């Protein structure tokens, strides 16, 4: 009942920027190998014992933010489902620890070596410790997103990075199949150790505010070309079928010529003296035709592409010659340039980008040829293993083979050009690579709401480290965390990504900055002003008006506030020290303005918008949403109903919608060994708990899933279904195979409700209520259901000291959609006698009023906490790998709500 | 002193906006021509608010309130007050010499410590 | 009824026997993982005399398992803990308790 605290450790995460993934056509090997050296280890150095874990992590959902969070607070690596870890006694996931047999177990301690040998062909982690296998092994887990390797710790530790290579030694053999992780570094990036997603780091004149962070994807790995099959190949280009090959014919080879690789008539191509200019008729035959129906591939590229010809000027025929140069002179058979000579010709922009993407075409042909070949991608060449450093989609590619590429295609398309025939640039689409996840998009940073001002003058500044979309203003205190600034009426804000003021809505004023700007930002709550200066200069609007916003009244008062789009990095300063402002003595120093923490001693709160959903009780000033307490009657059970106000009417939100019940219900802490009149000695005795929930005529329940969930869940998806469902299987045997332990970890344990239907022809809306009931055995932690009054296939089991939420996730299709009955059945007790200790022994159900439904916010706010730890990430050496170093200790002091398990 | 003559002279005043009409002056592009190169109806014809006189004096007030030393704000009031009461730059530079001692103190007020601290840092500024 | 299994391994010789008092940093945890009590928050070591029965039945024995330098998790059955009256206050009737002793050091 009570809420808890305790003193905590702070816990962090550092990775390698090494990431693999697995998907279908995907230019990745399914698996790699890491190592982790242990060089000190203090045992306890503060009051509780120290924390280090080392695995893989899940791009999509390992966010472990500093402080708080599941269960007892200093999350890191096993702490939820998109994590895997081990410490060298238990196997991390959901945040349970499992003990693994080893051979001489023990926690990490210091020379101790740890090898985590990921397949995501088969999905499978092994660890081993000291060279020695570990007998448990993560199965049948999801692979959407990309999986990286990291290390959680507190402080203390000095932990090394062996990735082989050049980047580690591995000091012992890595099993066969497994390649060394150094060599899934991206060309276009190095090797270096960071941290997880955060939203601060330290800076020269102080810590700098970082948005969110872009992340490489699976689907960013498939290459994905536009078709070149079906395109029937047109008169005007089998007219210029001949040139445009004649022209790439030895375009590569006229380089060369004149130097090392200077033709010879003994031999031909490929033999370092490679060029041949004379004619492709010299050249073998099926090479040849190749090369002409690969310069019809590429006009086939430009037609597929949306480019077609069109001819206007005097025949370029005429007006071009071949130039016999005193460079590219050869002796086999005369000397002419190698491809076929052109004359003063240019090209404007458009064909530029449509040279650009015809190269991207190519070369994404090519790396899905090799792919269906088995090839895929290494930093290191490895011809008979067949790995290329160049098997990455185009965009992933580095710049000095993106230029090699599109200059010869650069050369085709200028001698097309020449002959006059025209580049159509085609019709112009706009599109987002990522569109569900709008929330991790902005993180939304201001002061604590007791800096709260509603009188004077107060000034400060936020220097614009990148350039992209960040705005900065001042704000109302119960601003919300999930919306954009400006577009409510909580704040009035100045966005310079392009010079526009947000306050219910958006109109130009002043100009967008560059780097190293100061937006400095005034306040006059007597004169009710807002004015916005950049590097001492006002912004002007584009009238007489001098000031941003005027006549604001004070209301609550106001608070500095800035958001920072995706990849943005912005540094606040609200002036503790007042000479460490840049542009106060220029602009505001005279005007009778003041530092917001002019006199201050500690640094001034800040509460960020997390991104991180919550299950948060429905509020009765809902717009959309509202859930009606229904009394029971004699015949009917006590009920929660939910209802639609704005269904089938203008602006009427219909979206994915999570829901759960405000208390769970918590298994056994041992389990088991091995008319409609209740038995009395059996209703007593029984562990067997049943609640319904009666989905009303008019929702599909197609989009209906009935269940439980675990308090740690976390999903927001849009397009949620069962495959979503994150899951994992622990899998344990003894050192010889013979595995004796197979469990099932999940968040969430529910049915799909469109499976409960009979596939009738037409009539979905069925006028008889779909009535799903669920049914637990505490003493087993064994979950059955029930679709009409019959028994399902399906079934679930879980371990003991589980903690199940009644969950419902639903999209809405009608004004009533889902009634929550807490009923019962034969010789089976409600759920009112299962969540509250003093009704264990009573049958009759109650709806208590902390009982109540509960939504998933998918944005909360929280608080940066004043310190942060101190990790120092550095190359240790060649030999030594890269060193992590942690030594000052921190401590927090956590508040930890029960029946939620958070703190 | 031009805009305490063109305040005192509420004749020169109208043949200031009686210039703008007849000249067409319209103000706004020579208060936005710093705006207009950085690539950034009601009273078009004229405004108080867009009189050159005081939109110069504007720009240039900043400078003007460089002189004093933050403990002269006392002085600034009874000065402003007294200029209030119909007196002469000569009344109350000696109002001013009466009242010497009347200057702020800055143990009595914590933003004084602070704005003597950023003012007397100033390169240009002489102690004596 | 007391089951121990070892965390960090000391030295796995000097045992702890009778005539010489005990020296423990332990840390007391409940099932469910709620902690209840702790010697490193009181920032002292919890000198116990090994048996004259100072402690429970459980905690004894699993103590006197162990060896120097040796750290160590515990899982004491209700019989041999407080058990049906159990702690007033602190631990709640038949409660099975979890301790990650540490016994750093011998009298």
């Amino acid at each position: 009942l009570l809420l808890q605290t305790n003193l905590i450790n702070y816990v962090t995460s550092i990775r390698p920027n090494i990431f693999v993934g697995r998907a279908e056509g995907s230019t990745q090997y399914g698996k790699w190998y890491f190592e982790v050296m242990v060089d000190e280890v203090v045992p306890f150095l503060t009051a509780q014992a120290t924390h280090l874990r080392v695995g893989w992590a899940l791009t999509e959902g390992y966010s472990p933010y500093p402080g708080g969070g599941e269960g007892w607070g200093g999350n890191g690596v096993g702490d939820d489902l998109y994590s895997y870890g081990f410490d060298g006694l238990h196997l991390w996931t959901g945040h349970v620890a499992r003990p693994v047999t080893s051979p001489g177990q023990h926690l990490l301690a210091p020379e101790d070596v740890v090898s985590c040998c990921l397949d995501l062909s088969v999905p499978s982690i092994s660890f081993r410790i000291n060279g020695c296998p570990v007998q448990g092994v993560f199965e049948a887990f999801n692979l959407d997103g990309l999986f990286f390797p990291v290390v959680s710790f507190s402080a203390g530790v000095k932990v090394r990075f062996l990735l082989g290579g050049r980047h580690g030694e591995f000091k012992f053999l890595p099993p066969p199949g497994y390649a060394p992780c150094h060599e899934a570094v991206l060309p276009r990036e190095r090797l270096r150790l960071e941290p997880i997603k955060e939203y601060r780091r330290e800076g020269p004149r102080g810590p700098h505010l970082v948005g969110p962070s872009r992340c490489l994807s699976h689907t960013d790995f498939v290459p994905c070309p536009v078709d070149t099959v079906q395109i029937v190949l047109p008169p005007h280009l089998e007219r210029i079928r001949e040139k445009l090959a004649e022209n790439i014919h030895e375009l590569w080879a006229l380089t060369r010529i004149e130097q090392g690789w200077t033709y010879g008539p003994v031999r031909d191509d490929n033999k370092r003296l490679h060029p041949c200019l004379v004619n492709f008729h010299s050249l073998p035959e099926p090479e040849r035709n190749y090369n002409l129906q690969m310069s019809g591939e590429t006009l086939k590229t430009l037609l597929a592409l949306g480019c077609h010809v069109g001819m206007a000027d005097e025949k370029a025929e005429d007006n071009l010659k071949k130039t016999k140069l005193p460079k590219t002179y050869m002796m086999s058979n005369g000397y002419k340039p190698a491809p076929l000579d052109l004359s003063h010709v240019r090209l404007t922009p458009a064909q530029t980008t449509l040279v650009d993407r015809l190269a991207e075409n190519g070369h994404n042909v090519w790396a899905r040829d090799r792919v269906a070949q088995g090839w895929s991608y290494s930093a290191v060449q490895d011809i008979p293993a067949r790995r290329n450093p160049r098997l990455v989609p185009y965009r992933l590619l580095d710049e000095a083979t993106k230029r090699s590429n599109r200059d010869s295609l650069c050369q085709a398309v200028r001698t097309l050009l020449g002959y006059g025939y025209n580049i159509e640039p085609p019709d112009q689409e706009p599109s987002q690579v990522e569109n569900q996840s709008r929330w991790d998009r902005v993180r939304i940073f201001r002061a604590e709401k007791s800096y709260t001002v509603q009188s004077g003058r107060w000034y400060f500044e936020f220097e614009a480290v990148t350039t992209g979309e960040m705005r900065v203003g001042w704000a109302r205190p119960e601003l919300r965390p999930d919306v954009e600034l400006g577009a409510d009426e909580l704040a009035y804000v100045f966005n310079g990504h392009r010079g526009q003021r947000w306050h219910l809505g958006s109109e130009p004023f002043g100009r967008p900055w560059q780097s190293g700007d100061v937006v400095g930002c005034m306040i006059d709550l007597t004169e009710n002003t807002i004015i916005f200066t950049l590097n001492g200069e006002v912004l002007m609007s584009d009238s007489g008006s001098e000031t941003a916003f005027r006549e604001i009244e004070i209301g609550d008062g106001f608070l500095p506030v800035c958001s920072l789009g995706p990849g943005q990095v912005g540094h606040l300063n609200l002036g503790q020290d007042v000479s460490s402002l840049r542009f106060f003595a220029i602009c505001g120093l005279q005007e009778g303005f003041e530092p917001f923490a002019i006199n201050m001693q500690r640094p001034v709160t800040t509460w960020f918008s997390k991104s991180l959903p919550q299950f948060e009780p429905v509020p009765p000033e809902h717009p959309h949403y509202e859930v009606a307490r229904m009394d029971g009657t004699v015949d009917t059970p006590p009920c929660l109903r939910l209802a639609h106000r704005t269904w089938g009417s203008q602006n009427s939100l219909v979206e994915m919608l999570f829901l759960r019940l405000s208390l769970p219900v918590q298994f056994h802490q041992h389990f088991r060994c091995t008319d409609n009149r209740d038995d009395p000695e059996i209703i007593l005795n029984t562990t067997t708990y049943y609640y319904s929930v009666r989905v009303f005529a008019g929702q599909e329940p197609s989009c209906v899933w009935v269940g439980w969930v675990t308090p740690d869940y976390h999903q927001h998806d849009m397009n949620f279904d069962l495959s979503k469902v994150r899951a994992v299987t622990v899998t344990m045997g003894d050192e010889q195979g013979n595995v004796h332990s197979s469990l099932k970890c999940s968040n969430c344990y529910m049915v799909w409700g469109g499976d409960f239907v009979s596939p009738g022809q037409q009539g979905r809306i069925s006028h008889t209520d779909l009535v799903i009931g669920c049914l637990v055995d505490l003493a087993t932690g064994l979950m059955t259901f029930t679709a009409n009054g019959k028994e399902s296939n399906t079934f679930f089991q879980v371990e003991p000291n589980t903690k199940l939420f009644p969950a419902v996730f639903v999209l809405p299709t009608h004004q009533n959609v889902i009634q929550f009955e807490l009923g019962k059945q034969k010789n089976i007790m409600p759920l009112s006698a299962a969540m509250f200790l003093s009704e264990r022994k009573n049958p009759a159900p109650q709806c208590p009023p902390r009982l109540e439904v509960q939504m998933l916010m998918p944005v909360s706010w929280s608080r940066m906490p004043n310190h942060f730890l101190q990790v120092e990430t550095r190359r240790a050496g060649e030999r030594l790998g890269w060193a992590v170093q942690c030594q000052d200790p921190l401590t927090m002091m956590a508040l930890h709500i029960p029946e939620e398990n958070r703190c | 002193e031009i805009f305490i003559y063109w305040s005192k002279s509420h004749n020169f005043k109208r043949e200031e906006q009686n210039f703008v009409v007849q000249n067409e002056i319209n103000n706004m592009s020579f208060l936005t021509a710093d705006s207009k190169s950085k690539m950034a109806r009601r009273g078009d014809r004229y405004s108080v608010q867009t009189s050159l006189i005081v939109a110069t004096l504007k720009k240039m007030l900043p400078i003007g309130l460089n002189m004093c030393a933050p403990t002269d704000q006392d002085l600034i009031m009874l000065a402003k007050t007294r200029y209030a009461l119909k007196d002469t730059d000569e009344e109350v530079r000696e109002f001013l010499q009466n009242n010497l001692h009347l200057q702020g103190k800055v143990e009595g007020s914590p933003s004084l410590r602070w704005q003597m601290a950023l003012y007397r840092g100033l390169p240009g500024r002489e102690e004596d | 009824g007391v089951e121990i299994e070892t965390i960090s391994p000391g030295d796995g010789r000097t045992f702890p026997k009778k005539g010489q008092t005990c020296v423990v940093h332990y840390t007391g945890m409940l099932q469910n993982g709620k902690k209840f009590d702790s010697s490193r928050d009181r920032n002292k070591p919890f000198k116990f005399r090994i048996g004259k029965q100072e402690v429970i039945k459980g905690f004894e024995e699993g103590a006197a398992q162990m060896s120097l330098g040796q750290r160590a998790k515990l899982t004491c059955t209700p019989d041999v803990a407080y058990g049906a009256t159990g702690h007033p206050g602190v631990i709640p009737p038949n409660a099975t308790l979890i301790f990650d002793v540490e016994l750093l050091n011998l009298e």
